[PDB]
């Protein structure tokens, strides 16, 4: 029964860091998504001006 | 975890406890003390 216990914590430890991979996947796509980007037309506008 | 670690507490309970019920059958078994007392007593004296 103990032993039972404790593959269960291992599998709990695993959903924990996987839950912890979406975070971080969100913000490394955020930030890529922020970076292609660069610059917009409104400062390419406000340079031009 | 915590769950883990408390019936891992009540194991060890457990086991203290049919231990000290192994000790008692270990007093109440047949070939016990007063047994081997009686013998001591009566086989010494004889031999005296």
């Amino acid at each position: 029964r103990i032993q039972q216990r404790t593959v269960d914590e291992v599998d709990a430890d695993i959903a924990v860091l996987a839950e912890s991979r979406r975070s971080a996947q969100n913000r490394l796509e955020k930030y890529q998504q922020l970076y292609d980007e660069d610059i917009n037309h409104g400062e390419q506008r406000a340079m031009s001006l | 975890r915590r769950e883990a670690a408390q019936m891992q507490v009540e194991y060890q309970e457990t086991q203290q406890a049919h231990t000290q019920a192994q000790l008692e059958l270990l007093q109440r078994k047949f070939t016990n003390k007063a047994l081997y007392s009686w013998m001591r007593g009566k086989l010494s004296a004889i031999y005296y």
